């Protein structure tokens, strides 16, 4: 679902669209970003959420590496991209890229 | 006697360009700014294979598209911050809507020269319907990013005066390949509007 | 198929210079000041040996680095006080952190010519991990001092406009060889910021 539209204050769900077994998360880095403003990082099990989204961000690995933002705000409208990288021998290889756009009606 | 589209004949000056792909290479030696006349390019459409070789800024880039009706017509190079090199590639029009396998070979010629440091296959991230055979000869590259059929990128910058320029607008034709050799994130992105580009010289 | 660094391919005009060494030679005949076009240089990377021959100011200097992955790319000469001649040598980048044996032959061409006045092996003073085979044909040299991988010396002086210049910052790679033929102290030092250097012409 490239385009998702939710009303203000509702629950926003964005699916990275890729399923990764819990076994390989150590050899995987997952980045959710929004127009080159980092949102969430899962570097080899070490997580990190930026201040703009630390309070209202839930990351679900099982559900297609999806994220949930509660209490949608008018300034959160934009395009979000999910990138998954696998640690191959002496390199980090991008194994999936997904782009999703969220619009807020007010 | 059934109709089928075919590639346009060769010429000397192609006035119709298509934004085929965008390549950003990050290097661990110093490149300062764009230099006029630095880049030199050669091209060949043999069989249904298209091949471009570019020399400049201490790198040789050999890019091939496999089983294609396109032909390479132009390339431009530019340099941005943090030793980033951007290569814009322009082919003839795209006839069929099918992803093609790519082969990229990057060789270092001025700094950190060596033998084959990397050789692998990169899946197409968005659709997983193609692949890029990446080969790197040297210890000079830190990241490679390949965008086939760019959409967001605006190739009009210094739009050449006498030519026509076309760009993809569908999200289903996008393709994104990439590898990063550094512990940090890929960070192989760079803004197009902050790069000063120069057309490569055919020879 | 194990990766190993290799020397960069030859070119016509190099742009990435490395401050290989500094050589100071004091003479007992008169030299006034620098002359634009006095020095002429020749270079050869044969086997793993690098060789440079410089002709100017009444001297011929034949310097050789043995079993190295470097190549000589440039040299500059300048005339200081009390008939002191300074030679700045620039090679390609350094790959391994190993001290290389050096050979230096100084021949007089205009004053105090002769046969082989000196032939000896100077130890590396700081670390004693290399040696310099010094040969002197003539009676014109009072002192000689070779500084390999200088740190304190600043090679930026008239930094060439279109090049890049690198230098060693580690004390562990410094090397200092020297011989004085006069009853006084070596006194072969000369300040860099008081010598009007000029680039030797390749031929
Ligand atoms: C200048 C140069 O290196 N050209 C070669 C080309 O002849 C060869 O067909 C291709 C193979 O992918 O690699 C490149
Ligand atoms: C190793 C690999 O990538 N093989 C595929 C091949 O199966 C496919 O027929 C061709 C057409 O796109 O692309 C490539
Ligand atoms: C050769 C030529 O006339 N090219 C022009 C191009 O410069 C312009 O941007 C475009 C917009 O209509 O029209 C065409
Ligand atoms: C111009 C000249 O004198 N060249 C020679 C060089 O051929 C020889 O290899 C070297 C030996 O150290 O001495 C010097
Ligand atoms: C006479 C002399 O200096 N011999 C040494 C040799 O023992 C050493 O193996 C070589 C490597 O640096 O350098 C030289
Ligand atoms: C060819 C070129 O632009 N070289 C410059 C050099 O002159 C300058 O000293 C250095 C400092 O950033 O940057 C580089």
């Amino acid at each position: 679902v490239i385009h998702v539209t939710k009303e203000v204050k509702e629950v926003a769900t964005l699916s990275c669209g890729h399923n990764v077994s819990v076994e390989e998360l150590a050899q995987t880095r997952i980045y959710w970003q929004k127009e080159k403003k980092m949102v969430l990082t899962m570097m080899s099990g070490d997580m990190n959420i930026w201040p703009e989204y630390k309070n209202r961000t839930i990351f679900d690995i099982t559900n297609n590496l999806s994220i949930v933002i509660l209490a949608l705000r008018p300034s959160d409208e934009g395009t979000y991209e999910c990138v998954v990288l696998k640690y191959e021998k002496d390199a980090f290889k991008r194994e999936h890229l997904a782009e999703v756009t969220l619009s807020v009606k007010a | 006697a059934e109709y089928k589209n075919t590639i346009c004949p060769p010429r000397q000056d192609y006035r119709y360009w298509y934004f085929a792909a965008e390549l950003t290479i990050g290097v661990n030696y110093d490149i300062n700014s764009t230099i006029m006349g630095e880049c030199h390019m050669s091209e060949s459409y043999i069989d249904r294979n298209a091949n471009i070789v570019l020399t400049g800024y201490g790198l040789e880039i050999n890019m091939t598209i496999m089983d294609t009706d396109q032909r390479f017509v132009a390339a431009a190079e530019g340099v941005g911050k943090d030793n980033k090199l951007s290569v814009l590639l322009f082919t003839t029009q795209r006839l069929d809507k099918v992803h093609h396998n790519i082969s990229v070979t990057i060789t270092c010629m001025e700094m950190n020269c060596g033998t084959t440091k990397y050789d692998s296959d990169l899946p197409e991230s968005i659709h997983h319907k193609s692949s890029c055979d990446i080969t790197i000869n040297g210890s000079c590259v830190t990241c490679v990013n390949l965008e086939t059929d760019p959409t967001k990128i605006n190739p009009h910058y210094l739009h050449p005066k006498d030519k026509y320029l076309y760009r993809n607008s569908e999200y289903g034709m996008r393709g994104s390949y990439g590898v990063t050799f550094m512990d940090e994130l890929n960070q192989c992105f760079l803004d197009i509007k902050e790069v000063s580009y120069d057309i490569c010289y055919r020879e």
